[PDB]
């Protein structure tokens, strides 16, 4: 079973060949990354609330109404269910008189849920936004760049057949020199069309203060 | 002020040149190294508000000062005609090209002590100037690996520590300029990626240079896509992309010798294989005997792979039996051979899916 | 920004050198520096140029150390962590040694507190190993080998804290959140070790006795709800609920997770403004809620809406989905306050769950950009 | 001292950067202006001179 989930999936390999989805899955999946990031503390938070809970309702085995946080597995389980929502509260209701380690649990796991589900994950929502903008600001060549090493993994002469039945066995220097030339007229073309700033302005007023000194000088002459 | 060095300073640096000509011709007294409240001489104020004639009146006196500030000031305002005109200068007879004779003043000098006129010009993106330095020999000296263990190297590492590293970037930022790397090299596109991946790989070792680092790699990559945009027809196209195909041997019975390409992507080019006049040789070789197929749309590729799905078998028969065929040497094909993997893959998932087939109900 | 060579550097960072006297042997004065942090420049301290010379000093000893990987530095930090009671005993004996040099360092320091800190919740994580996989008084209420250990710590933590509040002062030892959340899961702490004393102490005397004894051989089941050892228990999980929070101290200094963490902490005052009128709508509803339902103590399926605390906790549940829709039907014939409860909590559902919570997230992205 | 050399050094180089950033600046209007009516009075001058 779980093979069968990992082949299907492997089916994400020829998906960048396509225009429809190639840039849309190189988009998701440079935000792993940042998932992965923010995971990690989710899963620290995660271990402090377990231990948390599993040193509460340790003592507990047989008077709690189910066995959510009676082991280090279950109280895991419970926590990890208490974020899709799929946990209840009759998790925390003790059988005994006992109000006080009851409503501590029952504050821990408000806390709980207060810090995951409101504050963590649309921090995590926030964080995948601001990542994805500046992905969406590149989307289009990077795709392109996936794209063209999917084409050079094929490129080579080596394989042919597919899984099923593998089992069986001068000039370049003129060019250089014009394409040269040009990107040197091009870039001080480019060079040209800068906005003129101060000190370029200030250099053509002093050409006419020189010229008006010259002018001046040879009228009194 | 000594109000006539005053009058003679305030002269030179608004270009009265007959006021300064006259007070280097008549004076016989007045110090011609007189600087200004910012120290700054008459040579320095003229080069730096672009007088011309005053500048050469100046260099036609002797025992002039700040003469090496003087180039490297009109080096890095451009001033084409001025750095001509200095460099006419007997200090710079060939010999001062690439101690204390670039100082701007008693203490210090107006740039880093490392930059010579070659690496400000590069910096500057000056080509008139970095062309006339090259001229003359000019160069920028490669500075040394970052674990380098000589004796040189290990002296500078041990003075300072922090000139050392600032000489390094500043002789990188000089490399990487783009005017450096196209008047210097013979074969501007093969160093400028060579010296991008040096630059990639020095960027993780500094990490207090990563971003300069990160910057100039950068830049010698806008350097090769800038290069290769603008290129006319397929000459041009190829010689960029795929480099000398005389002295390369053909990478097979019709492919380009996609060996830079490989190169490039290795070194996470990123945009000069995305560029359409890349991307437009990638799709001719990805397409070698499916002219015709390129055109038709989504749904009739779809109906290929899944014909290619059904006729596997076939296909592999025929390989075997037939190496060269209208049909064998379509199938030898870049985009055959993807489509048949996938079409392979479809088999296996379908395989899979069907392996229940007793519990689907 | 400006500076060239590494006097410049010196000149600019640390001031005159000469009037100054050396902060250390090999300490360059960072004075400046602390005033600088102190008056919150922000990016005098964060350039390069400051960068460096703040590296530099920050491994002292350990030059070969700077090239390593991350996983190299965790495997130190967690061989620091098996020997630091070598590290203890080498450096009373030895006060300057090959090692003892290298301890002093300021990186070996904030090395040797996060190892120790790994060490104490190990600890807390084991103190719970005998029910791990699964599950008379005067045995309940004894020490462990553990707890003791875990006692030993808490009493350095509280003496560290206290030498720090009197090398700082009331105010400036205040005014960080860090002391302020580390007084409050040190003083929880005590708490519970003070109730298990208590409980200890009792259970002695019932000992040392041996009517009054009964009650201390009770079981679980028939135990007083006012028992010293329960609230030792409540109060030691809330414990090490701060004790596992205290442990975003030291990650700031990973770059990986360094400023997600600033980051994310950025927020926190913007969720708390809006949490005000978050609580301030909960207020209303629960007030409104708890005013329709009282009277139907027994009338009701459930009872969600009868006492104060009951509307609050659901209404607080409410807000993940925990809470479900019978709790507004009535038992009894009349509709018109079951149809009045029905459109007050879908008011309310539709104010939290839709409107208000979709503002918090706006309000987080307009924050986080 | 050294102290008051290397501030002295720093000061001005500061002042020398300060003015090259200043002159990095977008020319406006006004600064265009003031640059016509040098061009209008050296007018004046020279065809006053002429006129003599
Ligand atoms: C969004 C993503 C959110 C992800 C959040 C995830 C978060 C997961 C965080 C880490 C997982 C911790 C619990 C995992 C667990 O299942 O408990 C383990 C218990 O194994 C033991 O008995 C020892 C448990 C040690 C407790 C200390 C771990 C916490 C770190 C301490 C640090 C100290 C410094 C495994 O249980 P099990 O025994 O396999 O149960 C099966 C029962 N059976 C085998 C009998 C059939
Ligand atoms: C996202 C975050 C969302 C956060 C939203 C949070 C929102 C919380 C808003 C404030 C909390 C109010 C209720 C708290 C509560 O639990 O009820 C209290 C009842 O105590 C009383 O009997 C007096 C109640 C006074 C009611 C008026 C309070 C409202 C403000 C009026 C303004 C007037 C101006 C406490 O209950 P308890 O008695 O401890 O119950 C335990 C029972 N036991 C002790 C017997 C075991
Ligand atoms: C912190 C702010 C201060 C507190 C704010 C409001 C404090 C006022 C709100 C809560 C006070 C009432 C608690 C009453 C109580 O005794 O129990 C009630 C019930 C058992 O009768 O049990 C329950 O159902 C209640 C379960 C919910 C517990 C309260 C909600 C917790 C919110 C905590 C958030 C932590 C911050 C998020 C993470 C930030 C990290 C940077
Ligand atoms: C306000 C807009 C006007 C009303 C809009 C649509 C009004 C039209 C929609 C509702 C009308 C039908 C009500 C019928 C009814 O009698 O009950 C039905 C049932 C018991 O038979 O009970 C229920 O299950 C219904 C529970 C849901 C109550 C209606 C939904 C409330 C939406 C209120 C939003 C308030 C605004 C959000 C906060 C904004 C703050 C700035
Ligand atoms: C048909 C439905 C009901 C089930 C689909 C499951 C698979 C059989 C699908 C899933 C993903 C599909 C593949 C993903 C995308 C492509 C790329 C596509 O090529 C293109 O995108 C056209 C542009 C180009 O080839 O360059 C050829 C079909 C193929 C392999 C698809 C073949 C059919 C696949 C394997
Ligand atoms: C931010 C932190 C560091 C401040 C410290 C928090 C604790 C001191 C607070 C938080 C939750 C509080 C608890 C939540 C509610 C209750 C229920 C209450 O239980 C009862 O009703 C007593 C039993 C009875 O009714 O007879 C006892 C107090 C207690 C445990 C509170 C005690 C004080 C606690 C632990
Ligand atoms: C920074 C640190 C050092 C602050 C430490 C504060 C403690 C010295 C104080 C503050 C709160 C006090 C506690 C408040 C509540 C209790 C519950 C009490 O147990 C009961 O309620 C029994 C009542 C009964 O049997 O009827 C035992 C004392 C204790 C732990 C008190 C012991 C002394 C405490 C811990
Ligand atoms: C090992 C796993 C299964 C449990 C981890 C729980 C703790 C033992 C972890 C949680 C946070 C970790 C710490 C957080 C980050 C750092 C900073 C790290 O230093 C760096 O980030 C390298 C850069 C630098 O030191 O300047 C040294 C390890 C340390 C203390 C970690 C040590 C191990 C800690 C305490
Ligand atoms: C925006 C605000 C200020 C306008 C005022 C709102 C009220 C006048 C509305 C809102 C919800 C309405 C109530 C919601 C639905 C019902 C159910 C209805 O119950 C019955 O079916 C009667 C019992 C029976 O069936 O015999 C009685 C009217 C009532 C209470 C409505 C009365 C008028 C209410 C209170
Ligand atoms: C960044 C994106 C995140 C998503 C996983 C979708 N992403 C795809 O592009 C995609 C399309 S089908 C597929 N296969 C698959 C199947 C089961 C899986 C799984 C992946 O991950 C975990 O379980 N992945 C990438
Ligand atoms: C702004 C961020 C918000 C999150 C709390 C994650 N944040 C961390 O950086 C982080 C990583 S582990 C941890 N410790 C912890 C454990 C239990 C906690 C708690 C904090 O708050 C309430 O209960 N906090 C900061
Ligand atoms: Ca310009
Ligand atoms: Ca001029
Ligand atoms: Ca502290
Ligand atoms: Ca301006
Ligand atoms: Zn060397």
């Amino acid at each position: 079973a779980i093979a069968v989930v990992l082949s299907f999936s492997r089916i994400a390999y020829i998906l960048p060949a396509n225009e429809s989805f190639g840039p849309l899955q190189i988009s998701l999946g440079r935000t792993v990354k940042d998932i992965f990031k923010f995971m990690v503390i989710f899963i620290m938070v995660f271990v402090a609330f377990m231990i948390g809970m599993f040193n509460l309702y340790s003592y507990y085995i047989g008077a709690k109404q189910n066995e959510a946080f009676t082991t280090v597995e279950e109280s895991f389980k419970t926590l990890f269910w208490a974020i899709f929502g799929l946990s209840e509260v009759k998790s925390v209701v003790i059988n005994y008189n006992h109000k006080f380690i009851e409503n501590i649990g029952y504050v821990l796991y408000g806390v709980y849920n207060v810090t995951m589900v409101i504050v963590l994950l649309n921090m995590l929502i926030a964080m995948i936004n601001s990542s994805f903008q500046e992905i969406e600001d590149d989307a289009d060549v990077e795709w392109k760049f996936a794209r063209a090493k999917l084409w050079f993994s094929y490129f080579e002469e080596g394989r042919t057949l597919p899984v099923p039945f593998n089992l069986v066995p001068r000039q370049y220097q003129k060019i250089m020199k014009r394409l040269i030339k040009r990107y040197v007229l091009q870039a001080q073309i480019d060079k040209e069309s800068d906005e003129v700033n101060e000190g370029e302005l200030k250099e053509i007023k002093q050409d006419i203060s020189s010229l008006r000194y010259e002018l001046l000088e040879e009228k009194s002459q | 002020l000594s109000i006539e060095e005053e009058r003679f300073l305030d002269a030179a640096e608004y270009g009265n040149i007959p006021v300064v000509r006259k007070m280097l011709e008549e004076c016989h007294s007045l110090n011609v190294n007189c600087v200004d409240y910012m120290g700054q001489n008459a040579l320095q104020l003229a080069v730096a508000n672009e007088h011309l004639e005053i500048t050469e009146l100046l260099l036609k006196k002797e025992n002039l000062s700040r003469v090496g500030d003087a180039l490297l000031l009109a080096i890095s305002k451009g001033y084409v005609r001025i750095v001509e005109a200095i460099l006419s200068h007997p200090a710079f007879a060939e010999g001062k090209r690439l101690d204390d004779f670039y100082a701007y003043d008693e203490d210090g000098t107006r740039f880093s002590h490392d930059v010579t006129p070659i690496i400000l010009a590069a910096h500057c993106q000056e080509y008139e100037i970095v062309h006339t330095l090259l001229r003359k020999g000019a160069r920028i000296e490669r500075p040394h690996d970052y674990f380098c263990k000589c004796n040189d190297c290990n002296q500078k590492q041990k003075h300072d520590s922090f000139s050392h590293s600032r000489s390094r970037i500043n002789a990188y930022k000089g490399l990487a300029s783009p005017a450096y790397l196209s008047l210097s090299s013979e074969d501007p596109v093969m160093t400028a990626l060579e010296l991008s991946n040096e630059l990639a790989v020095l960027a993780n070792i500094e990490k207090e240079f990563k971003n300069d680092y990160k910057k100039l790699s950068m830049q010698c990559k806008d350097f090769v896509v800038g290069l290769l945009d603008l290129c006319r027809n397929t000459e041009e196209v190829e010689a960029i992309l795929n480099g000398d195909v005389e002295t390369l041997q053909s990478g097979d019975h019709g492919r380009p010798n996609l060996s830079r390409l490989k190169l490039a992507i290795k070194y996470e080019v990123k945009k000069f294989v995305a560029h359409p006049n890349c991307q437009q040789q990638l799709l001719s070789i990805w397409y070698e005997n499916l002219s015709g197929l390129r055109q038709q749309t989504m749904a009739v590729k779809f109906l290929v792979v899944l014909a290619v799905a059904i006729g596997l078998p076939f296909l592999a028969l025929i390989y075997w039996f037939a190496p060269c065929s209208k049909m064998g040497k379509i199938m030898r094909g870049p985009f055959m051979k993807f489509v048949a993997h996938a079409a392979s893959f479809t088999i296996f998932l379908g395989l899979l899916v069907m392996n229940a087939a007793d519990r689907f109900e | 920004d400006l500076c060239r060579n590494t006097e410049e550097v010196e000149a600019i960072l640390n001031g005159d050198v000469e009037t100054l006297q050396s902060g250390d042997h090999g300490r360059p004065n960072l004075s400046r520096l602390k005033l600088a942090i102190k008056y919150e420049v922000k990016k005098f301290v964060a350039h390069p140029n400051c960068q460096q010379q703040l590296l530099s000093i920050w491994y002292e000893n350990l030059s070969g150390l700077r090239q390593q990987t991350m996983a190299v530095k965790f495997l130190v930090v967690l061989a620091v962590a098996i020997g630091l009671p070598f590290l203890a005993l080498i450096y009373w004996f030895a006060p300057c040694s090959k090692m003892g040099k290298i301890m002093r360092g300021p990186f070996m320091k904030f090395v040797a507190h996060a190892a120790s800190f790994t060490i104490f919740l190990g600890l807390l994580v084991m103190n719970a190993a005998d029910r791990f996989e699964g599950t008379f008084r005067m045995k309940t209420s004894c020490f462990s080998w553990m707890e003791m250990l875990i006692i030993s710590w808490v009493i350095g933590m509280i003496w560290a804290e206290c030498k720090e509040i009197w090398t700082q002062g009331p105010k400036e030892y205040l005014f960080e959140l860090w002391n302020m959340l580390d007084f409050g899961m040190l003083a929880i702490f005590a708490a519970s070790f003070i109730a298990r004393f208590m409980a200890f102490w009792h259970a002695s005397k019932a000992q040392s006795i041996i009517d009054n004894v009964k009650y201390y051989n009770l079981a679980r089941i028939k135990w007083d709800p006012s028992d010293p050892q329960i609230i030792s228990e409540g109060l030691y999980a809330i414990a090490v609920v701060l004790s596992f929070s205290r442990i975003a101290y030291i990650l700031p200094a990973n770059e990986s997770f360094g400023p997600l963490q600033i980051s994310l902490g950025r927020t926190v005052k913007d969720i708390f403004k809006f949490m005000v009128i978050f609580i301030m709508v909960f207020v209303a509803f629960m007030i409104g809620m708890f005013n329709l339902y009282s009277y139907y103590i027994g009338a009701k399926q459930n009872e969600a809406f009868t006492t104060v605390e009951e509307s609050f906790k659901t209404l607080f549940w409410a807000i993940f989905g925990l809470s479900e829709v019978k709790s507004v039907v009535i038992n009894y014939n009349h509709k018109f306050i079951e149809n009045i409860g029905y459109v007050l909590y879908g008011v309310y559902n539709v104010t939290m769950v839709i409107v208000l919570l979709n503002m918090l997230i706006a309000m987080i992205n307009s924050s986080f950009q």
